[PDB]
């Protein structure tokens, strides 16, 4: 028939083909050329120290057993052909759980050119590990990696390369940014050798540089803490004799600053060190407690009844020391 | 033996792609249901869980045998060898059969060609719950099923007078509701691929 | 395993010169072909890139337009087109094969052009 | 573009001691440098690829090193036949080259 | 007739090449698409996705699967899809999908005598939809579903809607809890990648958020709490405890209501319309408390007072009514 | 070739074998001897009315088609000859979502004794249903059942029996206790016949007797309720002129009792009856609200050189209100915790 | 060429290979050596009492049917030939939910050494079950095990050992848990006996002490200074009833709110913890401060400065004695 | 150890009337309680295996009844061939028996 | 089907006795054997059991060390082994096998031992 010509080409290609053996198993090294098209950089989970990334992982390699001569130079075939030829066993070193999509058909590609050059594209959703150091939180930047390489074939068997220049071999789409908390500054690739128990392997690294935005935490943490400190210092402008009024400033500011301290350190996972936000909370929590101690000292010295020199000193000393702390802290951590 | 040669003669020259009477008459399927336990009725997500024993009975003239054996009581290994209808539940958000320790399926073939196919299913079907007059609310939670590919001209479903049967109705997980009664209906829906016979089971629930 | 280039050229300024180098022992469809400029008593300067399997070319932005790179399949040869030759174009040209980990593996013998 | 700023221009020492080079990058090039020698009236030959990889035909006295931005090439007991010019390039992006480090007696 | 159907189906599947698309060397195969929307479940802002259940259906022409004797359309079993060529259609903005498998896998093939293959599936997909929440909760979300071929380029396949306006139906009977589908559009185009140029269909919906739930449990409590702050102006100045307690509990309830909503939304770094309103309300309440602080300082403070709280009984209802005019004229 | 013998034996045993038919199809009833080894009684989900029991589900039956004569009487073959032969289709009647474990190889074994006796175990995790009655929450006891029978096969075709004595046929591992708030007292087994629309089936019932431990609920609910109602007694020893102090006592104890009543119900399902913890919380709420009404009556009988005196209402309520709480609390624990 | 000899060698090896029979089926047991390269422990949940462990699980035995002579190299075949070879039925007894990674192919390695030795390795993520004794939470150390056992083969059919001795498990010194910290790891080889026979078992177990400074930043410091907050009430005068009652009542409500809020992330354990004992002691201190005020009101307005001076000294002195008892018994 | 107690020890009833008989267990036995037919100078013959499950080859008049602890054997109409003593035995644990209750005709 | 035992015997006190139980119609590899002590004009007492596929024997605690249970595989029989007989040990011995619901359905004809002078 009209389509039997390609049928006999495929049946001649697969006749006597051993897919258990890589091309040049005993003669040379199977070089595999790789590039990544990031269709969407998904959300970064702070709690699990991971990130999600959607790709068009492409691999290309030379196989001399898939040479053909026909009327068509490139055989654009489906996914069923890729299970009958040798394909490299590329896995992600720092992945946790990634899905190769197969709706509605398996999201794969296979194009066999006439010189034997192959191309094998896949749709993946990699949940890789991003080890984080939350010491400058929330004003911190990250270098979340994506390391991939072969699983069974060592450095002497299968090597990996980038098919274009390394600056252009990982492309992120323009609409593809599902980051809401961070922003993507750029990509960074590298190639190296990893040593393991079984042998030495070629590993290819892609570093995605992230930077957190503080907009949320300057509305759900920093500004309520500043307003709690300010409202704890408006109790210095009152009457000395109003004991329950200044008492209820002291207790309500201490309780709400405690509640803010609980509903802040809880956002992220449980780390042993202290973030910059915890230092801001601790200094604020010291300021409000000092205001309470100031009222307690004034009330131990009340008995007409003159205003207090402690109140007149604390009307000036407390806000200027809070401003000095803010101008130190923000200039230290933003720079 | 005796059942081995019967099964081997039945399954030779058999296509499971073609329904019985592919060009003669529509396939009449008599369905029966046995509700084990209507599970929790979720209000924030608007679905309910139901565990049933879905049983279907149709006639296959290609599965006729003449022997002293009347019924071939078989396991689930024979289900994928013969034609079974593509019954799906139209309002089910997700459902699964049970596969431990074996596929929980049954197949019994009589000597006149009658085939009974029973399987155990757990269905999270959608049930729209009106929240007006909460909590004095009465609902008719449905369970609609039909054939997916076969229209009215090819597969016609039909209930049995006592097809739907409930259990003891006291170990059920219905906490705040109470099972009042049930009713069965059949109708023909029109889609973009043909006309399909749809069978519905309505579960009336009053809140306690 | 051997990249043989053309001979030395001496033309008047403002003309055009055809320059070429032939790769033997392999095929140029696998690896990229790189062109480089070496001014005397100076460092190396990259001219352009060509992918013979794809036909894509990429050039130095300071060398865009005045130089372009072509290729053919049957002769396994990389070609240069130089236009509007001036006094600063007096240099020796090598064609470099892309190698292991993007390294400029093989090099030609060198073609020196001179204007007058 | 990427700018290679290898230093110095030339070093004039004897035969049989340790001499090192340096190559500093303007932007990131990650283990993608390449070192070549340049004899007078001779085409460049490859010595080191990647960051520290010894090419075939290179003696064990030529040891390279690399990092994210700073690169170096250390020579152990340089001989009389190694008196040539050394070049540092990059290929993480479109390739650029440095000026050149020479050797003298 | 069953033997005729059996030998015809046996002839159609003998010599069939699964690996070659209809017309492997000739023109691209045209695939028409119908979608019947059955449900939209979980339009979500914290995960930035929506769950969609549909009766996806594709229709193309295969000249190898043509028969002439039989005068009706053969609905084969759902397991012959492993023997016939089907397109490799995927969804780009997809996250997690499945075909329903009770009691069998919910797919369908109905061959036709001219060669037309009526293939169809019942797919629940969780498609990604990035949501622009500057104007939350008076916003309007455009959620989409990008339908693309994977391995076959424009010169190998072409996509179209089977009807182009009635191809996707069932949308008008979709009821969402806190959204309302205003418009839906069908767009056909081609996307170009580095491997080739691929056909694309995109189905998009214009969701609109219902204001009423939010106007009863986020706006009106804040409004009533700001009204309750001005009761302190009518209380006499000697009773410090009543005015201080009223102002402090007003500040405390204002700080809590906002924190009771943001945790039900993403960690976005921008300010939303509800957050702007509850920031202005907090400013008004804080200025009421500072007004009482000024009253206490001007009488019991700097000493050796009925006009400041007289001005605040008039000025404070005016500007907050003025702020409601400015806020509801912008976000509408 | 020292293995060729075993290969031939297995090829002989699978030659002409029909795995769609039970052994003794035409002459007897296939009896299946079973025994459940509870590797670990997993956690009980009180919200879902379900428990999980990881087990080594052993089965054994006689198959005369697998008789052989060779070097080893018992052949400990792999788990892949299990799909080649007939195995019983045992399913769990009250199961919800059970998982045969597949890592790394599928966790089953098969031993074929030379007389035709088969042993076929598998490892499983059975989430089952344990209908609970919550009238004595949180000091209730339950008997979570585990029923399993022969789907597809009726008492005239496949019967089940315990391979050891029925008191010894379900063994829980010493470390099989992943139960946080419960206490597995013991297990009892039974056998029976259910009747359905398709025939009479043999069902094997195993009951696991659990008793809840009141250690979480005493710290979480009972002790804060007792401290809140004691905190309501503090307002009786104050002064009648401290109206804001005593109304702060009253409203904060009422709000504490409401939030305890809300936060004690979410651990339970949304049942339509009152538990014993609800009857404790309601009486504690009555004693808090009675203290508030007590202060309301004291404030109504408050006048203000004559000076105000202490209240006879407060003098009796300093003694009676702690006493009637101790009278109630002595009879509440004797009614529920004793029996 | 070489790939013509390799093809006929591999085709000769698996022609006649009976996958249903272990090596030396009628003879001595096969010895399977194991080493584990631990990638990273995802987390150690106390609510579910489990921990998720990603590992490079490798096995090592010698099958004499897979011995070749002509090829002088270690054949690394495609990972799909492992479905046609005999592999041991190793399972994890405390496993709950686990999977072999399957992107871009199934993450497993096969390698045939010329003497017939096989190097079957897999990449495996186990959510193994680890029962925890939270009686000293959060100042605790746990012992989480992984229990490697053969299922179908007894000790007369298979033998397990750690290959490399104490150097079989590598990578435990590089993992960074955010809340815990690995102290020691041990390798144990046993034989356990069931009713069906005696089975070999390898047990890999880690010791996980808990980092404490998060709990100082979270629970110990608010609970330690709400107690400081309650002692301001002694400085307030006796006639200020509203202030002292408000301070005592808000400290009581804060302590019980902290106690209810903390125990929502802990399993319903029936035993008291260390942090629950601390929060109960701080609640007793706050309750005693409020009862001290009640004893004062009742004393003056119910028939004073000496009682208020004595409680101003005793209450910070007794609370520091409570902290010296608690932080020396649990440390 | 589980002991079985049978009561009453003996009774003398006429031919054709209802005779009930009781057995009780100290510990839980599920349904594994058996009844035996001990004719004088013959071996025991089984009558009911399990709780309320009649054996093959015995008359229909023998009806068993079972619970967790209480077990009852009743005869609808006693004939002249029923002059024998009955034994109650459990099998949930290692088997034990009762004492045995004789029957006779006036 | 048929269970046969040895004939009635006379033994002096202090000696030993071996009593055989022959089973025919079925192999003993799939069912357990039970031996029942039956005193004259008294109820039934269980002595012991055996699994012939394993040789596992379990005994009544009051018969521990008095009886030993032996089963021959080839001769399809089971043998009593009583070591130290007393003058009280004068009763009839019953051979039974396990049935459908752990119930002794098939019984032997019985053999009365007698210890006297
Ligand atoms: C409880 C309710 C309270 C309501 C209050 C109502 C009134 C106020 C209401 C609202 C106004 C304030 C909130 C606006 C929030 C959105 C804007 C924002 O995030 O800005 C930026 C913060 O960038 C920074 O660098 C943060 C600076 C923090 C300053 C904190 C205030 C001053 C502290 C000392 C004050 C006291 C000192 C003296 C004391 C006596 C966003 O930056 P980004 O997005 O991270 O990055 C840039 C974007 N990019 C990445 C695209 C390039």
């Amino acid at each position: 028939d009209n389509t039997t010509v390609f049928t006999r080409i495929l049946d001649r290609l697969l006749d006597g083909y051993d897919n258990r053996l890589r091309p040049g198993l005993g003669e040379r090294v199977t070089e595999v050329k790789t590039d990544i098209f990031v269709t969407s950089f998904g959300p970064v989970s702070d709690h699990d120290m991971e990130y999600t990334i959607d790709v068009f992982f492409r691999q290309s390699w030379k196989d001399e057993r898939l040479k053909f001569k026909g009327p068509m130079t490139v055989l654009r075939l489906n996914n069923l052909m890729a299970s009958k030829i040798w394909t490299p066993d590329t896995f992600f070193h720092n992945g946790k759980k990634s899905v190769a999509h197969n709706m509605t058909m398996p999201n794969k590609l296979l194009r066999i050119t006439e010189d034997g050059t192959l191309l094998y594209t896949m749709r993946l959703t990699v949940r890789a590990e991003c080890p984080m150091h939350l010491e400058d939180f929330p004003m911190d930047a990250h270098a979340c990696p994506l390391k991939f390489g072969s699983y069974a074939y060592t450095r002497a068997e299968v090597v990996y390369e980038w098919t274009r220049e390394p600056a252009r071999s990982v492309v992120v789409a323009e609409d593809g940014s599902r980051l809401n908390q961070y922003d993507l500054l750029g990509q960074t690739v590298d190639s190296g050798i990893v040593q393991s128990s079984t042998g030495e392997y070629v590993v290819m690294t892609t570093h995605f540089h992230l930077k957190r935005k503080i907009g949320y935490f300057v509305i759900q943490t920093y500004l309520p803490c500043i307003m709690t400190v300010i409202l704890s210092q408006v109790s210095f402008w009152l009457n000395r004799e109003s004991v329950p009024a200044r008492t209820v400033f002291g207790v309500t500011t201490v309780l709400t600053m405690t509640t803010l301290s609980i509903s802040a350190r809880n956002s992220l996972p449980k780390v042993a060190y202290a973030t910059a936000m915890d230092w801001f909370i601790a200094v604020c929590y010291a300021f409000v407690f000092s205001a309470l101690i100031e009222f307690a000292t004034v009330n131990y010295f009340t008995k007409f009844n003159s205003v207090s020199k402690i109140d007149r000193l604390s009307r000036i000393a407390f806000p200027l020391l809070f401003g000095i702390f803010n101008l130190v802290y923000w200039a230290t951590y933003l720079n | 033996g005796d059942v081995t040669v019967i099964l081997n003669n039945l399954l030779e020259g058999y296509d499971n792609k073609l329904r019985p009477d592919i060009g003669v008459k529509p396939t009449l399927i008599h369905t029966d249901m046995y509700v084990n336990s209507i599970g929790p009725v979720n209000a924030i997500n608007m679905e309910y869980t139901i565990d049933i024993f879905f049983a279907q009975t149709w006639y296959d003239r290609r599965l006729k045998f003449n022997s002293t054996i009347k019924v071939l009581r078989l396991n689930s290994n024979m289900v994928g060898k013969i034609w079974i209808p593509d019954t799906f539940f139209r309002n089910s958000k997700k459902a699964d059969a049970h596969w431990i320790t074996t596929p929980n399926r049954m197949l019994r073939i009589w000597n006149d060609g009658r085939v009974l196919y029973t399987l155990r299913l757990t269905i999270d079907a959608e049930c729209q719950l009106q929240l007006h007059n909460f909590p004095m609310d009465e609902h008719s939670c449905p369970l609609e099923f039909s054939s997916y590919g076969y229209p009215r001209e090819e597969i016609v479903y039909q209930w049995k007078r006592s097809s739907v049967e409930v259990g003891d109705t006291r170990s059920w997980r219905l906490y705040q509701f109470s099972f009042v009664g049930l009713r069965n209906t059949t109708e023909v829906v029109k889609t973009t691929s043909g006309d399909y016979v749809v069978m519905s089971v309505y579960f009336d629930l009053s809140r306690r | 395993v051997q990249l043989q280039q053309s001979g030395a050229e001496l033309v008047k300024p403002g003309a055009s010169v055809k320059l070429s180098c032939t790769a033997s022992g392999f095929n140029i469809k696998d690896t990229y072909m790189y062109w480089v400029k070496q001014r005397p008593e100076q460092g190396l300067e990259w001219i352009g890139r060509i992918d013979p399997a794809n036909g894509d070319t990429k050039y130095d932005p300071k060398f865009q337009g005045k130089a372009t790179i072509t290729t053919d399949t049957f002769s396994n040869t990389a070609y240069l087109q130089l236009s509007s030759l001036t006094s600063e174009d007096t240099a020796v040209y090598y064609c470099a094969r892309k190698g292991l980990r993007w390294a400029m593996d093989y090099w030609g013998q060198g073609t020196s052009v001179t204007v007058s | 573009n990427i700018v290679m700023t290898q230093s110095p221009k030339s070093m004039s020492m004897s035969v049989g001691e340790r001499v090192t080079l340096s190559c500093k990058a303007s932007e990131y090039v990650g283990t993608y440098v390449s070192w070549y020698q340049q004899k007078p009236e001779q085409s460049p030959k490859l010595l080191i690829y990647g960051a520290s990889n010894r090419y075939t035909g290179v003696p064990d006295r030529f040891t390279g090193s690399g990092s994210a931005t700073d690169f170096t090439l250390t020579i152990g007991s340089v001989q009389a036949e190694d008196l040539a010019d050394y070049h540092c390039g990059q290929s993480y992006s479109y390739p650029t080259f440095g000026a050149g480090t020479k050797l003298e007696l | 007739n069953m033997s005729l159907v059996k030998e015809t189906v046996d002839r159609l599947l003998k010599g069939y090449d699964i690996r070659l698309r209809p017309d492997f060397g000739g023109p691209p195969v045209a695939v028409g698409m119908n979608i019947d929307i059955a449900s939209i479940d979980m339009v979500s802002e914290v995960n930035m996705d929506y769950t969609l259940t549909m009766y996806f259906q594709q229709a193309w022409r295969d000249k190898r699967l043509s028969y002439n004797v039989i005068p009706l359309n053969l609905t084969l079993d759902n397991r012959v899809a492993d023997q016939l060529w089907v397109p490799d259609t995927y969804f780009l903005n997809d996250k997690k999908s499945f075909v329903h498998g009770v009691t069998v896998k919910n797919r369908m093939i109905r061959l036709h005598p001219d060669g037309t293959v009526l293939y169809g599936l019942r797919i629940t997909t969780t498609a990604a939809c990035m949501m622009d929440l500057r104007r939350y909760p008076l916003d309007e979300q455009n959620c989409t579903l990008e339908i693309e071929s994977y391995g076959y380029t424009t010169d190998d396949i072409e996509f179209y809607w089977r009807g182009d306006d009635n191809a996707v139906t069932g949308v008008t009977k979709i009821e969402l809890p806190q959204f309302s589908i205003v418009d839906y559009k069908l767009i056909t185009k081609k996307v170009v990648f580095s491997t080739g140029s691929y056909p694309r269909l995109s189905l998009s919906f214009k969701l609109k958020r219902n204001i009423g739930y939010f106007i009863l449990q986020t706006y009106m409590p804040s409004i009533l709490i700001t009204i309750l702050s001005w009761v302190s102006f009518w209380i006499n100045y000697d009773a410090s405890a009543a005015r201080v307690a009223l102002g402090i509990t007003t500040v405390l309830t204002m700080t809590t209501i906002n924190t009771h909503l943001r945790e039900t939304l993403p960690k976005i770094p921008y300010v939303k319309a509800i957050d702007m309103y509850l920031m202005g309300c907090f400013v008004f309440v804080f200025m009421a408390l500072l007004e009482y602080a000024l009253v206490n300082y001007i009488f019991f403070g700097r000493g050796p007072v009925n006009a400041i709280d007289r001005w605040s009984r008039i000025f404070f209802p005016v500007v907050f009514s003025f702020f409601n005019i400015v806020y509801w004229l912008y976000y509408v």
